[PDB]
């Protein structure tokens, strides 16, 4: 595997530092590494493809090397080189893709393809070099059984979930109390509604709570917390819990009272914030708990008083809400986020080549399904597959 | 039972004896393990 | 760490194979190893303790070698040796204990104590030897990231859970239907009760089901499955679900009908047994599902008929149950079981020295709490701590 | 066969004693043994698998011996070694499994697989060594014909049997007398009931007896004997002997009177205990006989007198019982018990590879069926198969 | 004594490592040790037996030694060896057995038999070797006056005791209050009953307590504590304290209230657990105290209320209970447990040879009697006798 990596940084730092003109002594250390490769390869035969709509191209090796000589590089030098690179590029592409589709229940963390299995061989190890690409960096640290870690802007930790829970309801759905929410990606919006505006509630206050359990712990999270859930601040006609009818939601928004956000880890409160809106830090957590209340306004101008009668019909529905967004965080497990193209690369290669659904990943590499049941096997396969996608993107975008 | 599965600084301990208000209030208010039974149980005892 | 191990097997195979009499030749290979140690040590200085009620102790080294001369062993030879061993014993004890208390979130796998951190140093590696002690054996294989595995008698996989679920109930609690159970350690007992004896049930059969999700997969499990749940076969007065009142359970037991046990792994049935009582094998599973039914007896003698009227009051409550016990199994993660003293050793050393609660383990190393939220950090710390306890037990019990 | 054994202890004592840092001389005696192997092997080729879902992989040998870099091994030394071990491990696994599925009626005590049959060859004997693994230890002693012997915790000697015998019954099942029991694993629970409370019985005493015939003799058994059979101390609705109706059992428990336990061997009393509850030793037996009586209480308080009228209906059914558990014992034949994983290993490998039912073992290696008809062929095959499982567990768990 | 030990490990590591084929250099270190023996012996005469039905066989020594040449072993080599081993085996057996029956009030810790007394002689010490067998390991550490220690799964610390204590009773036994229990082996079950359901009790709560004093301290104990005593959850007719009549117990079970388990050492609380069911650790104790209460349910549904009237007759008897099992523990004194065969071996050899009752051990080596009056003499004799049984089991099972 690590082998693979090199192959690229070799080519990149190659197709990059080898241009008409440059001074040799800038590539002396490089040139070498290169040749070393050709050698180890020559005399070997490979085969990629064979699955779904993926072509089966065959490869052989038999190449001359490179004069080391020359103060500066002459155009001619390049072209005779570029010609050799292009065969390796078109190669690796086919190598990546071939190992980027196969999945294995058992060792979904080990090499699969006939192409790569052959690389992990010892006789090829003589090619390793410069492992600084964030992903491989973490691939190693893990293989040695140590503490990994990645970086994500707007991580994708919440499987899509959009629903409600009626804590008080009746057939007519004319005096409901409960919560509705949308958990998706790195964001949570939750609203608590009480059609009665806590008219008969103790202390004229209705308590609400929303708990979200992450499938993986997030550390070092920078989070934006704002009052109100705009998504649930407008009139809606919603299906009843049993799907038999539809109810009407006509919200009027009040400030959430006694807001308390807790970021817990294994049941323990790691961070807690009381009514603090804006930017907050949650340093290590696997669960978020948002508690907030609707407090009936003790003093009301006529216009307000008119919205909240002592008796039904309740036509304006008191609603309080919160919005929480994880801007950035670190996770010990790979995840999709709003900036990295890994998930999209893997999903795209599989779609383009009509790769059949396998035993590990959900159909279409569906993110929600994947993160909902993020088993160890799916994670090991995802990491292998994400690391390969990152190796590929160093050369082919 | 508290001293073990837990870890009572010499400082604290010395208070937890004089039955200091603070140091006691802390735990019950903060931590919540055991302490919250030895206390509670007493309430349940003043049942009359 | 592995270092540590040796230190002991050195002493054991020492305080064992070295005695008034025997031939040199039987220890020649041994003696050597020993000396080799003394050398590497001498000159170095250590420090153990300092936390909680644990004494701080400093140790220095400056010892003579061993007479590789003699043919046989004379009493005098031993005593001059035993005197040197006793300093190492009393040493290791203090070393183990000191690292058997510290926990750590980030890297809860690697060494903690000033004592051990110094050992992982390279200059001491000159001491490793004979790693046949089941635990260290697995400690290594995990570093190289390979398939581990331990052996357990009556494993402790089920966090204590004793409860019930009323599927049909009413305020008077005079016609209930549901299940009650006890999951604890390696055992599960579950009963399904129907006060009406399926009088109005389709086919006069009431279906029951009990699902238990293990926190870790167990493989190679030898299991005893028996009909009936003795624990739930006697009269009880139980608290209602809301704690507001108490209900009466007056069971009469019938054979469980259509018993089906499924051992699933990631939602897939790996093993399934239909009404098979006695000894059964579950080769790989993370979930157990017990399904059983209460079938109203189609033919009843007068005495039986009298227990099951067509109308309430229902005074004899039809109950069917199952008992399942995991006698032995293999787990890739360390666990407490009914034979090993690891958990007890770690818990005991911490209790004796008044070690403060740390950031990883639940107060008192509580097993139920630990297994309920068996995070990766708790497992890595538990394994480190269990492996040290096992190293210590080779010399100090 | 013994050959096979070595192969492992070789690897174990290898993957164990060969680590980064041990002095050469601690393995001098070992290293040798190892090499010796490689030699004998290289050249010959093998075939494993070729049944059910078991893969047919071809193994070939071509290895260089082992160096001897002086004064404690350098990391490099290990890795070049571990690489060679891993091929043997992955080998043996496949060898074990292949011979752990084949059965044979005629000679089901010898090697079956093409893989092993080739090993018993003479040209290999040159490897055998350190036969200390309890199982092989007994494998040899049996080939020469002598006193074998194994150790078991909660042995599994009793095939599951849960039934009753009505010594006095009538259609209404309102005045029964008989016994009901559960024999399973290492435990026996038996209850004697008399609905009439011996009202018309001679000396107002009803005699009961329960006999259990072991399929194999157990020696050195440590046994717990306790009064009462909790399993038969609660109300039950049971199917009649002919399955045509159901009867009601409403027990009230009295102390078993004149308890006598006899452990017999070939009809002879070897051990006898009169009313001794707690821990008792049965040194050699193939049969257990439990005799106990129900004696109508000669003096009864009103509450008691009320349970036992002079005339029917008999509503409280006098019951006396015993519980006997074999904690540990020695058997000359292999058996399943509550600690060893042998049965589970064999059963698991067969299940995982979809091995077809053969001519010797019952479907699913069902323990009850196996022990019920424990023929010589099943025992020889079981021992072969258990010994292989134990060889495998030295390396692969 | 230690002498004796060797004799075996000599033979085991012999009958084990000496097989047709193995390479000599695996036994070089061994062979030697062996010969050394023969020498020391030859020229000595022994005699065993003479008591009860134990034969008096006589032995002499006069043997040749073993070649040292031969790269590998030829069949012939073995057979000429095995013939010599078999005389020693059949010897030791007779030696063990002869010293495994005699007991001495005085020095029940010293050698007895004419056979062994002669071995402790100095001229034989030249044979000692490899003392790693757990038992001998501890035999030494004790002879030197140091800290011993053993390991037991389900130890046998509680002498059988099954009884009750009526704290409130009257002739009719229609309104009793008290406790009943069963202490046996490693388990305790205790129930507290109050026929009046605490109707006139302060705070409507009846306190119960059960204290068990161990005859030896147990350390490092892993314990299962569960609510309820199934053994005392069913209807019983029991003999009165004076044996003059019988009373009726008709339990209905409620959850034990304010459960507190204390593990004390010399009157001091070492561990205390409040209502914690499941697995708990008791690190060092000589006494267990279980305190629990029956609290009359403050709120009762009609069905429950009906069981507990304000006035007699009290027909349903409120019962609360606890079950405690010591799964494993360490003891400084030898004890019987659920896995080791020592007690059974000693008891079996004595029974087979019709050994007369002696001055130290109770008739039949009765465990309950032994542990009830576990005097220093019985313990020293038991340890001597258990250590010999363990030496014997290395060769003869
Ligand atoms: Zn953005
Ligand atoms: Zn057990």
């Amino acid at each position: 595997m690590d082998v693979l990596y090199s192959l690229s940084k070799t080519l990149k730092d190659a197709r990059d530092k080898i241009v008409e003109g440059t001074l040799y002594s800038n590539v002396s250390d490089l040139i070498q590494q290169f040749n070393q490769m050709i050698i180890t390869m020559n005399g070997n035969e490979f085969q990629t493809g064979g699955i779904g709509n993926l072509p089966i191209r065959n490869w052989n090796f038999d190449f001359g090397l490179l004069g080391t000589t020359l103060l500066n590089l002459d155009a001619n030098y390049v072209e005779t080189a570029r010609n050799t690179i292009d065969y390796f590029v078109d190669f690796v592409d086919n190598v990546c893709m071939d190992e980027m589709v196969r999945e294995s229940q058992r060792n979904g963390i080990a090499p699969q393809s006939d192409s790569l299995r052959k690389l992990s061989g010892i006789k090829f190890k003589r090619i390793n070099f410069d492992n600084s690409s964030e992903y491989i960096e973490n691939w190693n640290l893990q293989n040695r059984r140590q503490r990994t870690g990645f970086t994500f802007h707007k991580p994708n930790i919440f499987p899509y979930s959009a629903s409600f829970t009626l804590n008080r309801s009746q057939p007519a759905h004319d005096n409901l109390m409960g919560t509705m929410w949308l958990n998706a990606g790195s964001e949570i919006q939750v609203a608590g509604f009480d059609y009665s505006c806590a008219i008969n509630a103790p202390a004229n206050i209705q308590q609400f709570e929303h708990i979200v359990q992450l499938r993986r712990v997030l550390t070092t999270a920078t989070i934006t917390l704002l009052p109100d859930a705009e998504r649930f601040s407008f009139p809606r006609v919603i299906n009843s819990a049993d799907g038999a009818t539809t109810w009407y939601f006509n919200p009027v928004i009040l400030r959430p009272n006694n807001v308390e956000v807790e970021f817990l880890l294994n049941g323990q409160i790691i961070n807690t914030y009381q009514a603090r809106f804006g930017t907050i830090i949650a340093r290590n957590f696997d669960t978020i708990r948002l508690s907030f209340q609707l407090m009936r306004p003790p003093n009301m101008t006529p216009a307000v008083a008119a919205l909240f009668p002592n008796a039904q019909p309740f036509e304006h529905h008191a609603t309080v809400g919160l919005t929480l967004r994880i801007e950035s965080a670190v996770c010990e497990s790979v995840l999709a986020d709003a900036s990295k193209t890994m998930l999209a690369n893997v999903t795209s290669v599989r779609q383009e080549y009509a790769i059949p659904v396998g035993p590990v990943f959900p159909p279409g590499m569906n993110w929600t399904d994947l993160i909902t049941n993020y088993s160890p096997s799916r994670e090991d396969n995802l990491q292998r597959v994400f690391t390969v996608a990152s190796i590929r993107s160093m050369l082919v975008k | 039972n508290l001293n073990d599965n837990y870890g009572i600084s010499r400082q604290q301990a010395f208070n937890l004896l004089r039955s200091d208000p603070r140091v006691l209030r802390e735990f019950i208010n903060q931590d919540n393990p055991i302490i919250r039974n030895r206390i509670e149980q007493l309430i349940m005892q003043c049942r009359l």
